[PDB]
């Protein structure tokens, strides 16, 4: 049965990892974590692996 | 790319093209930051001298985004061996930073253990270059991408001629008539995870192009993160 990490990325917006029994995210260089602890914020321009727009 | 989609304005940024002496693409390449590439090392024997473009969809044309970088430091893994392609893989120091722009990103690098059990579990993920658009072809003057479906590690060591390393995975179709082809080599397998775009291979070799049985072999980039990390210093 999916728990944690398995269970829809234990809602991270990227890096998921599994300590305690507990869900820890994290993000890529060039990402902050939110004060959410899940969302992935970009903290300059052109952020790694977005599609660009302008 | 055999089959597949152009990439459209801003789609595949991450990519880069090595171009020989003529001005030539051969090889593709992964934008990883502003000083570095990340390629093939089977790339580094298609030409004595070479630079990078970046920002090119269309090798007739001036966009005006298009810009050359010459390379200053070319690491190429240690343990690379022609006869199995086993650790196709270099990383290459620019002299001068790449202005990242439209067209011009980096793929972001995943953390291993997440990739391995997140992104390279997934349905698909897409590469994509300017390599030939059919087995016999002439490489493609526009940029193209192709989603293509992970294949199951067993099939793909059935279906081989040559040996499966653990440094190598497999993408693609069994019998669809789509793949990378010869001149996407060296460039971008990335893997999509709600909008963002990790780098997950190396485009390496394959036993033709989109042929029926047969699958795409890509350098697998998580077994070489710590090294990728290293080599950036
Ligand atoms: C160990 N060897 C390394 C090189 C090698 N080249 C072999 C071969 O048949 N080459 C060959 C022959 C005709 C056309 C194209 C190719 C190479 N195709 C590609 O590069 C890719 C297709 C899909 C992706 Cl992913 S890349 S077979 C082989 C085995
Ligand atoms: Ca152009
Ligand atoms: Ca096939």
């Amino acid at each position: 049965t999916r728990k944690l990490c398995s269970l829809d990325n234990g809602d991270c917006d990227q890096f998921c990892h599994e300590e305690q029994n507990s869900v820890v995210c994290s993000c890529a260089r060039g990402y902050t974590l939110a004060d959410n602890g899940k969302a992935c914020i970009p903290t300059g321009p052109y952020p790694c692996g977005k599609q660009t727009l302008e | 790319i055999v089959g597949g989609q152009e990439c459209k304005d801003g789609e595949c940024p991450w990519q880069a093209l090595l171009i020989n002496e003529e001005n030539e693409g051969f090889c593709g390449g992964t934008i990883l930051s502003e000083f570095y590439i990340l390629t093939a090392a089977h790339c580094l024997y298609q030409a004595k001298r070479f630079k990078v473009r970046v920002g090119d969809r269309n090798t007739e044309q001036e966009e005006g985004g298009e810009a050359v970088h010459e390379v200053e430091v070319v690491i190429k893994h240690n343990r690379f061996t022609k006869e199995t392609y086993d650790f196709d893989i270099a990383v290459l120091r620019l002299k001068t930073p790449i202005t990242f722009r439209m067209n011009v990103a980096p793929a972001c690098l995943p953390e291993r253990d997440w990739a391995e059990s997140t992104l390279m579990t997934q349905k698909t993920g897409i590469v994509s270059g300017f390599g030939r658009t059919h087995e016999k072809g002439r490489q493609s003057t526009r940029l193209k991408m192709l989603e293509v479906p992970y294949v199951d590690r067993n099939s793909c060591k059935l279906s081989s001629s040559f040996i499966i390393t653990q440094n190598m995975f497999c993408a693609g179709y069994d019998t669809k008539q789509e793949d990378a082809c010869q001149g996407d080599s060296g460039g971008p397998h990335v893997t999509r995870f709600k909008d963002t775009y990790f780098v997950t291979g190396i485009v390496s070799w394959g036993e033709g192009c989109a042929r029926k049985g047969k699958y795409g072999i890509y350098t697998k980039v998580t077994a070489f993160l710590k090294w990728i990390d290293r080599s950036m210093k």
